[PDB]
RNA sequence: UUAUUAAAAACACAGCACUGUGCAAACACGAAAGUGGACGUAUACGGUGUGACGCCUGCCCGGUGCCGGAAGGUUAAUUG
RNA sequence: CAAGCUUGAGUCUCGUAGAGGGGGGUAGAAUUCCAGGUGUAGCGGUGAAAUGCGUAGAGAUCUGGAGGAAUACCGGUGGCGAAGGCGGCCCCCUGGACGAAGACUGACGCUCAGGUGCGAAAGCGUGGGGAGCAAACAGGAUUAGAUACCCUGGUAGUCCACGCCGUAAACGAUGUCGACUUGGAGGUUGUGCCCUUGAGGCGUGGCUUCCGGAGCUAACGCGUUAAGUCGACCGCCUGGGGA
């Protein structure tokens, strides 16, 4: 139920500089975090999230 | 299809021939057809001007369509025929209105394809639209350098020439040649690509499979005598001098455009 | 690692924060990491050698 | 038929052109037998970064059901669509009826 | 693969039954319908060799099943090797 | 191919390479008009060398040439 | 030989996970190059240097453009694939595996000399492309010498399409298939049960990592994913060189 539209949810489970969170770091199963990965960066292709902190 | 002939023969050996079986078999439209008489390389005066120019097959003229100002009426391809004036291949079209005319074959072109010219045809091969009505980065063929004047660009075998960029009133375009170049946006482009790619592919295989396209032998200079050429003579193969054409002209290497008149369109030379 | 140093600090704990800061975000390890070459083989060796030796 | 989701980012100048885009979609979706599952205008929005030197574009989103010819030429007409500067279509499993977030915020 | 449609269908009309999806003709059938399909796939995408495998693995997986066919009621397989046009 | 003392290992050749050429093309014949190139458009055309095919084609940019560079030096008519 | 049977082997229904494969499109970061603005004497490189670039304005910084290649974070003794291998995102075509409950066929099976197919990298042929890297090559160093390591460049190549090559420490140095034999901690992916208390507990499959018991082994070690106990078939070995 992870959905790329969701940036609230998104900008949680990556860091200050717009790069994805670990799995060891937020404690998520390894298919949620593989959905969480897809959904980020559809939402970067969408440019409702940045790449990087830079642009 | 790109078919290489057994070696039945010396000079069959090498003979790699281009086969396209959708070719017309047959007459080719007559009332497109004119007298396309053979010069020998001589100018009004009689004198040869253009030397290796001599004999050959006897052609007939194909009336071809390079401007394609027959805007908004259909077409539909009948075949594909071959051309001996040109290395493409050409199709014969025909209009709603009951008109047959010569065009370019592009690439992927075939019988029954539809076709239609205008600023407002589809974006599909061998639709005609002015640049301005093109996409930049598309890749396209037959263009004219003024409007309405003609296609004059990429219209050899398998050419093509992309469109880079567009502002104002003008287009930049990349020729085959790597050479970028500004044509206004009001001149006239064929989508796609000319057809018959694979043209480069072909081998003669034999002196005279030239002969049979108009082609006489070329001489080399340093075979010649001095008063004949400036490579002149010398007692066995002696060259020293540096390569000239027959009117002593340096070749290998010497830039001889000079035309201050279109230095303007020319963005960056070819390399 | 961006820092803006907010009113009411003094110049040497912000630059320890911009320390901190970039090397939380990992970028000089990255930098030192990209400057040479490393073989898929002596990636894939390394990779695995670090699981290993995280065992203990 | 299959489902689609398609969200497509328009030139911010040409924010007005949007109603007859959307308008001129569902005519090409429904008229193939196709339904319209959820149809969304989030309005302008800040990009997040700059897309072809430029900020605040203007987001559609639409949950379709239909062919894969009209997909296609709906992908071919956002291509060649000089207004449109990014676009994205996407298959979902099922129809999606409900309220996107960006929508459902408000 | 083969759609639901299209898998109900050939197993209606070479079954003994509706629910007959195990027969020999009904495998036999299927595998064929598949092989048939995939033509057109492997026409256009000559550089597949990983699906190509799975093609290969149904066509053996046929051959043997026309193998135990023939071996053990030929009048059967002489109606299928005709109704389904083998025998090269 | 040396008509009439030389038919060859010479010339040509298919193939290869370099180079020029964006079309009012380069180039050639023309005091010029013009014509050839070509009713062709870089998978095209001209020039040069090499000479099917096979395996290959190493080092030198000092000299000469060509290409690029534009700061500086030198430098014509002109100006006075 | 004849007729059976369903437990081996397959078919169908519904779902699940996956860098499995082929085709097309597109996104951002970065390197390089081109043009311009600011700006001035250095930059680059090294153990130290020099070759190299730079007052013809380099390096730095800012703006715009071109082109190719690879996809940071996710990312993980994680996943998929017969193996080789497969890593941005999207779409089109497509193979395999697994699970739940049933229905179906009824030994249709295992292995396989010769045969065929796939087969990293390098390499070859034709046509493109060529940013970075970089055999050969050139120069600067080091050295007794340095045809090397180090430095500055740099061609093939690496990239794409289609063919060829058929080799690797192609490794788990462990052929495939099946049965049986104490355990522990994990990972990943289905599924069932219960005020579901909870991101819960208890079962039940598939794949997978580490340790370890009996046993086996020359020892090291393997150890239910065996190198233990067996069965079927195949490949291979017979001292070191020569080879």
């Amino acid at each position: 139920e992870i959905d790329y539209k969701d940036i609230a949810t998104l900008k949680n489970y990556i860091t200050e500089s717009g790069k994805i969170v670990p799995s060891r770091i937020t404690g998520t199963r390894a298919k949620y975090q593989r959905q969480l990965a897809r959904a980020i960066k559809r939402a970067r292709y969408l440019s409702l999230l940045p790449y990087t902190d830079r642009h | 299809a790109v078919v290489k002939c057994k070696p039945t023969s010396p000079g069959r050996r090498h003979v790699v021939k281009v086969v396209n079986p959708e070719l017309h078999k047959g007459k080719p439209f007559a009332p497109l057809l004119e007298k396309n008489s053979k010069s020998g390389g001589r100018n009004n005066n009689g004198r040869i001007t253009t030397r290796h120019i001599g004999g050959g097959h006897k052609q007939a003229y194909r009336i071809v369509d390079f401007k394609r100002n027959k805007d908004g009426i259909p077409a539909v391809v009948e075949r594909l025929e071959y051309d001996p004036n040109r290395s493409a291949n050409i199709a014969l079209v025909l209009y709603k209105d009951g008109e047959r005319r010569y065009i370019l074959a592009p690439k992927g072109l075939k019988a029954g394809d539809q076709i239609q010219s205008g600023v407002d045809a589809a974006i599909k091969p061998g639709n005609t639209l002015p640049m301005r009505n093109i996409p930049v980065g598309s890749t396209v063929h037959n263009v004219e350098m003024k409007p309405g004047k003609g296609g004059q660009l990429a219209r050899s075998a398998g050419t093509y020439v992309q469109i880079v960029a567009r502002d104002g009133a003008y287009v930049t375009l990349r020729l085959r040649s790597g050479e970028m170049r500004k044509v206004e946006a009001d001149c006239r482009a064929t989508l796609g690509e000319v057809g018959n790619a694979e043209h480069m592919l072909r081998v003669l295989g034999k002196a005279g499979a030239a002969r049979w396209r108009g082609v006489r032998p070329t001489v080399r200079g340093t075979a010649m005598n001095p008063v004949d050429h400036p490579h002149g003579g010398g007692e066995g193969r002696n060259f020293g001098k540096h390569p000239v054409t027959p009117w002593g002209v340096q070749t290998k290497g010497k830039k001889t455009r000079s035309n201050k008149r279109t230095d303007k369109f020319i963005v960056r030379r070819r390399s | 690692p961006v820092i803006k140093v907010r009113e009411n600090e003094p110049f040497d704990v912000a630059l320890r924060r911009f320390k901190r800061s970039c090397e939380k975000a990992g970028v000089l390890a990255e930098v030192r990491r990209r400057e040479f070459y490393e073989k898929p083989t002596t990636e894939r060796k390394r990779a695995k050698a670090s699981a290993v030796k995280r065992h203990a | 038929m299959r489902h689609y989701e398609i969200v497509f980012m328009v030139h911010p100048d040409q924010s007005e052109q949007v109603p007859g885009m959307i308008e001129r979609y569902t005519a090409a979706i429904t008229g193939a037998e196709g339904k319209i599952h959820r149809l969304e205008d989030w309005g302008r929005r800040q990009l997040a970064y700059p897309i072809n030197k430029l900020h605040k574009a203007h987001y559609v989103l639409m949950n379709v059901e239909a062919p894969q010819e009209v997909i296609d030429e709906l992908e071919t007409t956002f291509r060649f669509n000089d207004a449109v500067i990014r676009s994205m279509v996407m298959r979902t499993k099922h129809a999606v009826t409900e309220a996107s977030p960006m929508v459902k915020a408000k | 693969s083969l759609s639901t449609e299209a898998t109900a269908k050939i197993v209606s009309e070479f079954g003994r039954d509706a629910n007959d999806t195990g027969s020999t003709e009904v495998q036999v059938a299927l595998l064929t319908a598949q092989i048939n399909h995939l033509q057109g796939h492997f026409a256009e995408h000559k550089k597949d060799h990983h699906s190509r495998r799975g093609l290969l693995r149904m066509v053996s997986q046929r051959r043997k099943l026309l193998d135990y066919l023939k071996r053990k009621d030929v009048a059967r397989y002489t109606q299928l090797i005709e109704r389904l046009g083998l025998r090269r």
